[PDB]
RNA sequence: AUUGGGCGUAAAGCAAGCGCAGGCGGAUUGAAAAGUCUGGUGUUAAAGGCAGCUGCUUAACAGUUGUAUGCAUUGGAAACUAUUAAUCUAGAGUGUGGUAGGGAGUUUUGGAAUUUCAUGUGGAGCGGUGAAAUGCGUAGAUAUAUGAAGGAACACCAGUGGCGAAGGCGAAAACUUAGGCCAUUACUGACGCUUAGGCUUGAAAGUGUGGGGAGCAAAUAGGAUUAGAUACCCUAGUAGUCCACACCGUAAACGAUAGAUACUAGCUGUCGGGGCGAUCCCCUCGGUAGUGAAGUUAACACAUUAAGUAUCUCGCCUGG
RNA sequence: CUGCCGAUAAGGUCUUCAAAA
């Protein structure tokens, strides 16, 4: 079994537990992430992190180096692969 | 039920059908339409008696000139479909007729076979009890 | 291609053709007309006895003959033994064959049946050589 | 290879088009019953065929009973095809309204550049090559400036482009003219696809008659190179390349992929019409490209413009 | 940075084998 955040441009077929999500923004994937690690933690029987929790002990920065921009750019980075004669 | 595209079909009636079933088979799609024909209205109704499709719903324009069946497959929870393979036989030039001691039986059964002798389109096995045959018009498994 | 096409012309059969041509024709003499007659086997002259050199790999002197045979059919057939009485002028009873070391030759010539004499000093495989059983 | 094969790179898609006969062919209703299915009767000589049995010591064999195939006639079935009598518009055409084009022919017009000639300035080489030599030049060449004559082809625009069925089409204008795309509350009402035979067009070379000839150059002459050079290089150089009218009908005439019809993920370009109204960009309907999964292939690769799932028709292939 | 630069007699080995350890 393999289980993945699939982000729109995965073959489906290759996941078995398919978890819709993103995969470019550094806090969508921690919060999902951790999400997998808290069912282990609580199956291990150690306190969870993120998961059954409210709203204050979720809370998580973005990290540095208006809205964020989850945008794919840098399409000049694909010339034609080099050819002609 | 409201349409938006152009509905076109094949002037050959029965491998317009088939090719349509085919070809949304093996793309995985699963409702599709065509221009309604008696005979092709025949063969779809034993085709949902036999359990290859889930429904087949025949419609009219609100003018009354012209009627568009549109059907779909059945799919099983796993997305694999029930048809196979389909195979037409009697093709536009070369008609098939057989008698009644020489009906095929398609895979021991398993797949079934349109016959339209003369009482409209007929599965094998019902063909064979009333010991008649005729028109062949597919193989479908 | 299409039933249409093919009810128009139809399929023909590729022909079929012999290995030994010379040995099914029979010439009358009274009418002097050549008639196609399968015949095994066909009883010839020869004219011309010799030597010739096999084709590419191999190397070697063979015996071959210009016989020609009751018909008016002139072919070229090796003497398959070691050792002939051929002498120019000949009476042979030839059979079928293909030597592949000579280009040309089709025929063979059954040893010890008529004039031919048979392959003595032979004691292996003798019934198709001619050869009398030691005894 | 009807059952039972193929035509991009292995044999095989005619160079392309207009197309009669033939084959195939939208939907619905009625009749007939030619195909199609089925029942009855007649017949399909006997031997042989297959099954069982008997008789030869069993067998081979002989006899014995059974055992189909087709044709005709008669009585029914009406789903499909064929015939006939009609209705409908979705296929295909016509008209109106938008509209893009190097589509074609005929007749005129224009500027650079080369060559030749005319007139000046000028004074020893120019030209050509790997290096040179034929050749041109004190009869003043090359060069420079002006002018005249003539023929051929139409820089830039010019394209990750447009048009035509193909060959092909690119300076400007006029006349004549072909097809195509988009929207159609309009009209006819299957009039459609393919096409043996037939007809039309068809790069360049070549032919016949009459013009034209600036440049270039098969054939030819000379100088080089070379063991030799009838070739590659150079200097000359006729037919030809050009026009009009008549033929020839072949090309790697290639997308090495016949035409038509329906369906099958997506992404990036670009062109035209339409909708909005600065462009740019968004959507719709088409043409032309790239990438790309299922799918196909022997592999390369094709992949909505198929070589994919299928049907119709034509042409073609059967080892070297 | 384009000179020049042509030829090479015939036929031939070599994989025995996995039954198995
Ligand atoms: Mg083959
Ligand atoms: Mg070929
Ligand atoms: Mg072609
Ligand atoms: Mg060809
Ligand atoms: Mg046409
Ligand atoms: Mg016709
Ligand atoms: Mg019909
Ligand atoms: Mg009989
Ligand atoms: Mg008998
Ligand atoms: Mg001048
Ligand atoms: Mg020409
Ligand atoms: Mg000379
Ligand atoms: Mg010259
Ligand atoms: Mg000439
Ligand atoms: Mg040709
Ligand atoms: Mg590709
Ligand atoms: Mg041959
Ligand atoms: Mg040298």
């Amino acid at each position: 079994p393999v289980v993945a955040l699939c982000n729109t441009n995965t073959n489906p077929e290759l996941v078995d537990f398919i978890i819709p999500a993103n995969n470019h923004q550094p806090q969508s994937t921690c919060l999902l992430m951790n999400l997998l690690a808290d069912a282990v933690a609580e199956a291990k029987a150690m306190p969870t992190m993120f998961a059954y929790k409210p709203d204050e002990e979720i809370q998580i920065e973005i990290p540095q180096k208006k809205q964020i921009t989850s945008q794919r750019l840098n399409i000049t980075r694909n010339p034609e692969v080099l050819t002609r004669e | 039920i409201t349409t938006t595209k152009p509905i076109k079909a094949h002037f050959d009636p029965v491998a317009d059908l088939l090719t349509k079933i085919n070809n949304a088979r093996k793309a995985k799609l699963m409702t599709v339409t065509t221009i309604a024909s008696k005979l092709k209205i025949a063969i779809l109704e034993i085709l949902v008696k036999e359990g290859y499709l889930a429904n087949f719903q025949v419609l009219e324009n609100k003018s009354k000139t012209k009627r568009i069946v549109t059907f779909n497959l059945k799919y099983t929870q796993r997305r694999i479909p029930s048809i196979n393979g389909v195979k037409q036989i009697s093709k536009p030039g070369l008609r098939i007729y057989r008698p009644f001691e020489k009906l095929p039986l398609v895979l021991n059964g398993l797949g079934i076979a349109i016959i339209s002798t003369s009482d409209g389109v007929m599965t094998d096995k019902v063909a064979r009890l009333k010991k008649i045959g005729g028109e062949i018009l597919a193989y479908v498994w | 291609a299409t039933i249409a096409q093919l009810i128009r012309k139809p399929r023909k059969k590729k022909k079929v053709k012999s290995k030994s041509p010379a040995l099914h024709y029979n010439l009358n003499l009274l009418n002097k007309k050549v008639t196609n007659v399968y015949s095994p086997l066909k009883r010839g002259v020869c004219t011309r006895v010799g030597t010739m050199t096999p084709k590419k790999p191999n190397s070697a002197l063979r015996k071959y003959a210009k016989v020609r045979l009751t018909n008016g059919f002139e072919v070229l057939t090796y003497i398959p033994g070691e050792g002939h009485n051929l002498q120019e002028h000949s009476v042979t009873l030839l059979r079928g064959g293909r030597v592949k070391d000579l280009p040309g030759v089709r025929y063979h010539i059954v040893r010890g049946t008529l004039d031919t004499v048979g392959v003595e000093k032979r004691r292996q495989q003798r019934s198709a050589y001619g050869a009398k059983k030691p005894k």
